[PDB]
């Protein structure tokens, strides 16, 4: 379907962002929509082909689009500012009397100083010995914690193989200070197995965050290291008990 | 223009209907319905300038003076949990497509627990973390979980857990802090929980 790049972007305040669309084939419009938190899709900009008949959702002058050969499309976003944070959606369609088909969106946070950002640290905990004897069942909560922009996506691996079933994570990051604008976040997941499952040492339990943060093109002057686009796990055995 | 409720709650495997407020449309106005699920990017569901317009999961309703209008999802699910958005187009005139989402409606889903069992259980803590965390879970989807009085106690809302190799769903939330008054036993202390929630000791 419709892809977008970057998938994720944390970029200082008066810098400049370009983010890429790439429609479905043949598809002669494009549109493109920014989304606030708890807010619906606002329209930004359109393309029949290369030319953009109705921009009239352009913020102010800092955004710019184009579609030079009526395919793939960039929006630019010069001197980026904070309310610029959001997630900017495209969508394609083959014309007017047809459906749109969007992409999965580009998540952009826009900072005062990229020394705001943090990748987050990582833990589980093992579960309860009474859940276990009164249900049968076994709950592994990971908490990753401390980071900052909140751009990250977690999961679970067992002996080395991704599992879907049996797992519930927090739809959004939780902020760890409220009252600060640029405060860093926390997020829990559940993972639950049945309690022969997880009485095996054998098994092994992974809990995995996949953080986005700078690239090489970032400039980095601080003492700690560098917060790159990186994966952190914590892990946990079967326990027989 | 269109409104919608903020809000609407239902349980697996009931019809939906999710209501929308509009000025009369014309008998050549449609009307478009697309939905959101978390973290995902919009996707279109239906749309129609009449009613028993339809497809598996749902059809399109249009109540005889044009003034509001009900997308119908025959049999939700877990999965249908989402944003819906009604949407009124313009037809003719220079319009090209052009969909304005409005706030939408958030549709939250909420499993058929057959055998509540509440309890609040404590997990062993982490050596890398001076966090205690406490999970408070299978309670009845009637329970709400409400967020602490102290800002030092993280409490996440409900979510339900699927686990589908058994056929099993249940309902959760976690609380975490590094305080040392916490514990498990008033982790939960500003939420109405049921009395016969068991906390092992």
């Amino acid at each position: 379907g419709v892809s977008q790049s970057p998938r994720y972007k944390v970029a200082k305040r008066g810098q400049d962002v370009a983010l890429r669309c790439d429609p479905i084939s043949g598809h002669v419009s494009l549109f493109w929509y920014q989304q606030a938190l708890g807010q619906g899709p606002e329209f930004l900009t359109y393309f029949q082909n290369e030319a953009q008949l109705d921009k009239s959702g352009l913020p102010s002058d800092r955004f710019f689009a184009e579609r030079p050969e009526g395919s793939v499309s960039t929006l630019k976003i010069q001197r980026t500012q904070q309310e610029d944070s959001a997630v900017y959606l495209c969508a394609s369609s083959l014309g007017q009397a047809y459906e749109q088909y969007f992409g999965p969106g580009t998540r952009l946070t826009v900072t005062e100083d990229l020394k705001n950002v943090f990748p987050p640290e990582v833990a589980v905990f093992e579960p309860s010995e009474a859940e276990i004897s009164h249900t049968q069942k076994a709950t592994l909560v990971c908490l990753a914690t401390g980071f900052y922009p909140d751009h990250v996506e977690l999961s679970w691996w067992v002996n080395g193989k991704e599992v879907h079933s049996g797992v519930s994570t927090d739809p959004q990051p939780l902020k760890e200070q409220p009252a600060l604008n640029d405060s860093r976040y926390c997020l829990s997941s559940r993972l639950r197995v049945s309690a022969t499952f997880w009485q095996n040492p054998r098994n092994h339990f992974r809990c995995q965050v996949q953080f986005y943060g700078l690239s090489e093109n970032d400039e980095w002057t601080q003492d700690r290291a560098k917060p790159v686009t990186q994966i952190v796990s914590a892990e946990a055995w079967g326990r027989a008990d | 223009k269109t409104t919608q409720p903020n809000s609407m709650e239902s349980n697996e495997e009931e019809p939906v209907h999710l209501p929308c407020n509009h000025s009369t449309i014309s008998g050549t106005d449609y009307i478009h319905w697309y939905r959101q699920l978390p973290s995902q990017g919009p996707e279109y569901v239906i749309h129609g300038l009449t009613s028993n317009v339809n497809n598996r999961m749902a059809s399109l309703a249009i109540a005889e003076d044009r003034k509001s209008s009900t997308l119908i999802l025959h049999r939700a699910t877990l999965r249908d949990a989402a944003v819906y958005y009604c949407i009124l187009p313009l037809a003719g005139g220079t319009s090209y497509g052009k969909l304005t989402f409005g706030q939408g409606t958030i549709l939250t889903v909420h499993p058929n627990i057959q055998n509540p069992d509440p309890a609040v259980y404590q997990l062993r803590d982490s050596k890398s973390s001076d966090k205690s965390v406490c999970l408070f879970t299978d309670f009845d989807s009637q329970t709400n979980v409400s967020q602490s009085k102290d800002s030092d106690v993280y409490i996440t809302d409900k979510t339900v857990l699927d686990m589908r190799s058994m056929d099993f769903k249940s309902n959760s939330a976690v609380a975490w802090s590094n305080k040392s008054d916490f514990a498990c036993a008033n982790a939960f202390n500003n939420s109405i929980i049921p009395e016969d929630t068991f906390f092992p000791s």
